[PDB]
């Protein structure tokens, strides 16, 4: 179930679902696992926010366990090519791929909360078949873990040596650490 | 004098 | 005319209204200046100098153009719009206002033009049998301000004839609290309020208070309000002023001769007993005067609804040679403390 | 007796940066009163009106188009406003107001009102809703006041009788803004998009001047906005204000004899002192002005309140022979230089 | 199924959701098990109400066994970000995480009903694989752990050493023993 609220405005009232009524000040949330669905969703979303104003920061609430990397990877380019600013946010925690998502958020514009976690490990995947497919299927992950370390230290500054060790395994990353390690901007803890 | 304007 | 002189001379009358009196010592040079020795110059249409005084209730507007009446040499007309009827109907005609302007230049045409001209309740006009304090008062009006030459016949009329006497020289103040014209400014100003995280939330009230909020009117506000824009268009000034201060309602009653304080004191020294008024009890009547949302008009309720067991006891009492009003007095938990 | 040669040019001294606009006024008022000073003598007899339909940006000149006509044409004008205009009988209003506003403007005209101009404001307001005495229901009533009739009028308000006045010869201008119409042109001619990946997205929101799409509009984009197509039928004639720049505004202050720059220049050659503008401190102005998103209209408001200072301690200040102003003074950082 | 209600008011009659008419009064439901998808839900209706009103206090009735930690970190930090003071009511049970957020409101404003029951343990998890993926996923179990009796201490006031011990294992607290414990700050029994 999903609450209904009153948006008041000048022509009379309207009855908006919570989800709908923030989408009107370019806020999309995003939920669950990342899949095909859920994330083809959210393309559209940054896309209607696109026409009805170019010029107004984007803000994307985060908290997800992570998902598909295909599904991840269409929204990341989505919001490089936009010109719009796409504020990021990490409520609750920030998988591989909710983290991925993070630190391509534009520059000092990104936070996290002061109990949110964050956690990055490497591309998992596998096959079963003949020796000749698996060779293949290998070669593609390596280059997907290759080419997600190369954007990760792009927008977190550090090099790409650094990110090939810290992502061997799993890898727990608090709220001060994150901004320690170049992948967040600040801490929202209070109103000011 | 008095005007008695009303609208429905 | 000094602008440095008129505004010391308002000051002793008028507190709380700085920026105000600067625009009306430039706005009333500005007009004296184009009557002299103006419309001499290189780049015609020189525009006419008006002033649009607009202030809340108990805000002195009356007082500022009393000021400059007494100050000013040239004369002043004191003519409101309340019952202003058009096309010579039984309340009053718009023409007459000209009359009263003669009797106080004694009939002088060439003293007369260089007059100065105030409304007062100009939100009554607003546009809405038939209608005739509405919009028609706004045609009569604009006619005198455009500029245009008008009969009065002199001394009424013993023949038929009347009196050609300018109107474009004639200054004129449309000044009057304007009801309700805070929510149309609010719309504009307050273009929405965000939602998420990092966008900030309004408070209450923060900028949505009187002061603050006239001062970035515009012209086309005060056209939803019912007025006509070609009425505005003749005033592109426009005065601002604030509500009140604390700090001035502890001058009022204190500076001018005509303080409440001083009232009270006359009236209990013919009956052979002193008054008295410490600080304390001042500064915190202002407390409770803002509250009210009055003004100066509305102190005097402050006073005797504290006076009001202090004057009824006082015949009766014997022996109070003096009375002290303590803080706690305008309070009202403790009773004021008597002098033998 | 003016011809469109001559009148481009007087409109050209007081308006810029819209060539388009002059060329149609120009040859529809010139044929206009062609018709009245020739009447209906010629062979052909019940010579039909051209009527004007005005398009543009809000702050475009659209009203001073047509009140500098009416200064050098020197046919009485009005300007009425379509917002408080009612369906034939409600609260708000009734149609029968504007036709007495031309009258006022002279009082008495029989054969002399019939050759005047009338202008509208916010056309757009009343387009036809579709979820009505704010929509579609006006537009009905306004079809057979342009095609021409008469309406009983008192002259000046009162003889137990009503002046017949022709409207057919009366030319009407319906002036307006049509927000949000490129998107429907948009899709119609140039391109569907704005919303996707190789659609063109609303980048050259003011790098690029959405007036050229205008050019291309025509009455049936009119019909989706919500106007009847019976009521654009009578308006043939249609006008296109493109957009307004940052360097014509500093024109606008230049070019015209009547710029606002000029005035002050003229207001202290009486008084012997000289003023000054540079160019450095006009841009500033532009930038204040297009971030208010009202044009060259909340443009006195930036002057005023800069100058305030300077006015108010000019007549005090002696031995002053210049002033030079800043582009810091216009931030209000700094305070403008005086030379002796 | 949901009931319709009719709000009365000046300009007309108006439909709503049982859900959503309280919500127009400032009051937020946590029902069932604490999960991303009901937890990213709660957090866009605190939103909303700063929007409208910060000022005025917000109420949040809790009816919940517990559930994702995660998912529940999410809110708490919320009513510590936001102005309005988050009052919190227990009704029926409160486990380890709907205990967490119901001390986690305002001071002052915490109730708890004569007949409701709160629990407290510590977190559960578990891991299958490598023994030095165990160790990382221990070591990051082990800080919430010690996170979480650490602001359990702030607001109920007591000591870390006592959460610790009281948090070993499963420890029920009926209504009289939560005001003696901090956790709570009286008891609405009747109205008055
Ligand atoms: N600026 C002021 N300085 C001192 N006393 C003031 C001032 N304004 C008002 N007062 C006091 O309040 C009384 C009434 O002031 P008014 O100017 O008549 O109020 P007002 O707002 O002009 O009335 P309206 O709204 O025009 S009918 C004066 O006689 C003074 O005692
Ligand atoms: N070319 C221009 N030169 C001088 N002033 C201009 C020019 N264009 C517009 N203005 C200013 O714009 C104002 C009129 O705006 P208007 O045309 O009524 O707006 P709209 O087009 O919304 O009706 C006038 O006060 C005038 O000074």
């Amino acid at each position: 179930l999903v609450p209904m609220v009153i948006e008041q405005t000048s022509r009379g009232e309207r009855s908006f679902d919570i989800y709908s009524r923030l989408l009107k000040e370019r806020v999309i949330f995003l939920t669950g696992q990342v899949e095909d669905h859920m994330a083809n969703l959210i393309v559209a979303q940054m896309l209607f926010l696109e026409a009805e104003n170019p010029e107004k920061d984007i803000y994307l609430y985060i908290n997800s366990p992570g998902g598909v990397i295909t599904a991840g990877m269409s929204i990341y380019d989505t919001m490089q090519f936009i010109k719009p600013d796409v504020s990021t946010i990490c409520m609750g925690q920030a998988a591989s791929m909710g983290a991925f998502l993070l630190t391509a958020g534009a520059k000092g514009k990104r936070f996290c909360l002061p109990n949110s976690r964050v956690m990055i490990h490497q591309p998992l995947g596998g096959y079963q078949g003949q020796a000749t497919d698996i060779e293949i299927h290998a070669r593609e992950i390596l280059k997907v873990k290759g080419r997600m370390n190369e954007l990760m230290a792009l927008h977190t500054g550090q090099s790409l040596e650094q990110i090939e060790r810290d992502t061997e395994r799993d890898r727990f990353l608090s709220a001060p650490e994150a901004v320690e390690y170049g992948l967040v901007d600040s801490i929202l803890t209070h109103r000011n | 004098x008095x005007x008695x304007r009303x609208x429905x | 005319p000094t602008p440095h002189e008129i505004r010391n001379h308002l000051d002793d009358y008028v507190i709380g209204q700085e920026q105000a009196k600067k625009v009306l010592a430039v706005a009333v040079y500005n007009h004296y200046k184009r009557l002299r020795n103006g419309d001499t110059s290189n780049g015609v249409e020189l525009g006419k100098s008006n002033i649009l005084l607009i202030g809340p209730t108990g805000s002195g507007k009356t007082l500022l153009a009393e000021t400059l009446a007494r100050l000013l040499d040239v004369p002043f007309t004191m003519a409101d719009a309340t019952t202003l009827t058009e096309a010579g109907y039984v309340g009053e005609d718009v023409e007459n206002i000209i009359q009263k302007l003669l009797q106080k230049s004694d009939y002088d045409v060439q003293k007369a033009q260089r007059g100065i001209v105030y409304i007062d309740q100009i939100d009554k006009i607003s546009r809405k049998t038939r209608d005739v304090s509405g919009e028609g008062v706004q045609q009569a009006l604009l006619k005198l301000i455009e500029g245009t030459v008008a009969a009065v016949p002199p001394q009424g009329g013993r023949q038929q004839e009347f009196l050609q006497v300018d109107t474009s020289k004639i200054l004129f103040i449309c000044g009057g609290a304007f009801a309700g014209l805070d929510k149309v400014i609010s719309h504009r100003v307050e273009t929405g309020s965000g939602i998420g995280f990092g966008a900030t939330v309004k408070a209450k009230s923060d900028k949505a208070s009187e002061g603050e909020l006239l001062a970035q009117v515009e012209p086309e506000d005060l056209i939803k309000f019912g007025l006509i824009p070609e009425f505005i268009g003749r005033l592109p000034v426009v005065a601002t002023l604030n509500e009140l201060s604390e700090e001035a309602l502890i001058q009022i009653l204190k500076e001018p001769k005509n303080a409440l304080t001083k009232q009270y004191q006359a009236l209990f020294n013919l009956e052979g007993v002193d008054l008295e008024f410490r600080d304390e009890a001042l500064d915190a009547i202002a407390k409770k005067a803002m509250a009210r949302k009055t003004g100066a008009r509305g102190l005097r309720s402050i006073v005797e609804a504290a006076l009001l067991d202090t004057m009824y006891d006082l015949p009766s009492m014997e022996d109070v040679e003096k009375v002290v009003i303590d803080e706690s007095v305008i309070d009202g938990q403790s009773e004021p403390l008597l002098i033998y």
